[PDB]
């Protein structure tokens, strides 16, 4: 590696060579750390992490117990090993505190002062990082499997929010209503996600093997119904344009907003495009799920190639998104894994489990 | 001499035992005492049960010791 | 305030403590009236090994708050 | 309940348990953790295995989740650090306290049972030879507990 240093020194190479390179050969030996420990507060399965965008330094869990434990990831201490101690914790204790199972918790994005989460209470709530108090409950009438937030949308601040009923809930943390409603699904709605591009281009999977993205300014349908063939088994769109053979309960775009990785029960990936949703032919090989709800799984940024770090059964499977090549497979839980988050700045990987384990993956050397 | 016992039920009892006197009569005091048969008892003195075929003298038990009382369970 | 350093025995010495000593000062109270020196502590309040650089608020100490000793033999 | 648990941990704290111990972690009280000092005349004499409790939503008439942090060496307690009590699954009564399973966990540390054990590999190992059981505890318990 001193090559590099050396042409960055000299301004042979711009200072991105190295540190993409750099960045990549850190996710490539990426290994579970004994050097490093995250608290075990969760009774249940964690269903779900999510890192604050800004500055990486917090980082929530939604536990399957309801309860909400708030890490910091920051080595306090002076020892090599330390363990990342939990802040704070909406508690059972606590008195409004989720009843079932959080299957997602995010921080309210360009705001860390607030992060949402969502049960199978049928209720989704504001909470304050400060004070740790429900700024606001929208309750709905059926279950909430997932939700998220516009990473890039300075504008609105609605909250897709994918129920076990067919239509797509849009609530709105500003000045609350959630009678928007997306409709055109046909089954429950396992997986949602915000365009990280655009602001009104949501991308909603559900489990009857159907991958729509929603430009939520029109409010005449889905801009586009992604089909595995191109067209080339061309139906009209009453019983065609299956993105899957069974559900589909997994959306990631990539970190550009380029490419919208869907992930099914049929056991396998598709890099689909996100501007026409025409399936650009990555194999990926056989990726094994079984989950029946939201599976989470997220996209390394700056790596020179991007890679993908999916829940594969027990383990973490890492592929390079736009090669299919599989790149090793991560091998430290004791039960499925439920959510991986991927820690941007360092190139660190916390995969929370069934096992109320959070095991935090980092580079060798 | 006597004993102190700490039963289920967060008060606690005094036992008037001999070293002498064996675990099945210590037993039959706490029933008679307050009543949970001699089977459910399993007195814990140190972390150990105390075996129904012995002697308080047998597991160095003095005055003004503690033993105290839980419900009867099993391995797995 | 009183902190009551029971050990395994039974035994519950007494200790005093100003409520922003560090836990060094603990053990070494313990030392005065109990005779094992510091190196050989290992205080246990509440289930959490309180470590030796830790003032005693930090884990909410109070008056008659009683810990916990067990002994290191090794103890460095 | 709460209730039950703020009494318990009152009552816990007034008259503790003699090699017994265990509070709350932070400020979610259905989340203790414990610690079970080894029982004397044992191979885990001078030990401290640590516990991690989890109370459930309704405590006084539904089991704690219990469950060791300490890799401890036992037929009946998994590498993974979890217990296989009756009373705990089974067998729960509200009237047995907290302070009182730890105890129970305690004397059963000394007191295991190979038959219908959660660890058949070890269970064969103390039901034929209990002097290699005696040592192999006590190097967990020093490597672990120390």
């Amino acid at each position: 590696m001193l090559g590099f240093l050396s042409a960055r020194q000299t301004g042979l190479e711009d200072p991105l060579r190295l540190r993409r390179a750099e960045s990549t050969r850190r996710v490539l030996g990426l290994e579970l750390n004994k050097d490093r420990d995250v608290e075990r507060i969760h009774g249940g399965g964690i269903n779900t992490l999510d890192i604050e965008p800004v500055e990486g330094r917090y980082m929530l869990s939604g536990g399957s117990d309801g309860v909400i434990v708030l890490y910091d990831l920051e080595n306090s201490s002076r020892q090599s090993y330390y363990t990342c101690k939990a802040v704070c914790s909406i508690g059972r204790d606590h008195p409004d505190v989720h009843r079932y199972s959080v299957e997602t918790v995010q921080w309210y994005p360009h705001d860390t002062g607030m992060f949402t989460s969502s049960s199978f209470d049928k209720t989704l709530k504001v909470w304050d990082t400060n004070t740790l108090q429900t700024a606001d409950v929208f309750n709905f009438e059926e279950t909430v499997y997932s939700h998220h937030m516009s990473p890039v949308s300075t504008k609105h601040c609605l909250v897709a929010v994918g129920t076990r009923g067919p239509k797509v809930q849009l609530c709105d943390l500003k000045s609350g209503s959630c009678s928007h409603i997306l409709q055109g699904h046909r089954q429950e709605i396992l997986a949602v996600s915000w365009s990280p591009r655009y602001d009104y281009i949501l991308a909603t999977a559900s489990a009857d093997s159907r991958v729509k993205l929603w430009d939520v300014r029109r409010a005449s349908g889905c801009l586009i119904t992604l089909d595995q063939h191109n067209g080339k088994k061309s139906q009209a769109v009453e019983s065609a344009n299956t993105a899957h053979n069974g559900k589909v309960n997994g959306l990631c775009f990539t970190s550009d907003g380029l490419h919208l990785l869907t992930v099914g029960t049929d056991n396998r990936m598709r890099l689909w495009n996100s501007s026409n949703g025409e399936n650009t032919l990555v194999n990926y090989g056989k990726v094994c799920n079984n989950s029946k709800k939201g599976l989470k799984f997220t996209v390394s940024c700056g790596c020179s190639s991007e890679f993908v770090f999916v829940p594969y059964g027990s383990t973490i499977a890492v592929y390079t998104v736009y090669s299919g090549e599989q790149i090793t497979m991560l091998k430290g839980h004791y039960k499925t894994v439920d959510c991986c988050v991927f820690q941007s700045n360092f190139q660190e990987l916390y995969s929370g489990s069934r096992d109320c384990n959070i095991l935090a993956w980092v580079p060798s050397l | 001499m006597q004993i102190f016992v700490k039963t289920l039920t967060g008060k606690t009892i005094t036992l008037e035992v001999e070293p002498s006197d064996t675990i099945e009569n210590v037993k039959a005091k706490i029933q008679d005492k307050e009543g949970i048969p001699p089977d459910q008892q399993r007195l814990i003195f140190a972390g150990k049960q105390l075996e129904d075929g012995r002697t308080l003298s047998d597991y160095n038990i003095q005055k003004e010791s503690t033993l105290h009382l839980v419900l009867r369970l099993r391995g797995g | 305030m009183l902190i009551k350093v029971k050990t395994l025995t039974g035994k519950e010495i007494e200790i005093d403590i100003e409520p922003t000593d560090k836990v060094e000062r603990i053990k070494e109270r313990v030392e005065e009236k109990e005779g094992i020196p510091p190196q050989q502590q290992r205080l246990i309040y509440s289930g959490k090994q309180m470590n030796d650089e830790k003032t005693a608020a930090d884990y909410k100490i109070l008056g008659g708050s009683v810990l916990h000793l067990v002994l290191a033999l090794r103890g460095g | 309940a709460l209730k039950r648990i703020h009494k318990e941990l009152n009552d816990l704290a007034r008259d503790p348990p003699a090699q017994c111990s265990a509070g709350p972690v932070g400020d979610d009280m259905f989340h203790w953790q414990a610690t079970i000092m080894g029982p004397n005349d044992s191979p885990y004499q001078g030990g401290v295995f640590f516990l991690t409790i989890h109370f459930p939503t309704d405590y006084p008439f539904k089991p704690p989740k219990v469950a060791f942090t300490t890799r401890i060496y036992h037929p009946n307690i998994n590498s993974n650090g979890s217990i296989c009590l009756d009373i705990l699954r089974s067998q729960w009564s509200p009237a047995l306290t907290i302070s009182k399973v730890l105890l129970s966990i305690c004397s059963l540390l000394c007191d295991p049972n190979p038959d219908d054990p959660l660890v058949p590999e070890i269970a064969r190992i103390y039901k034929t030879d209990r002097e290699k059981y005696n040592r192999i505890a006590r190097e967990w318990t020093q490597k672990y507990a120390m």
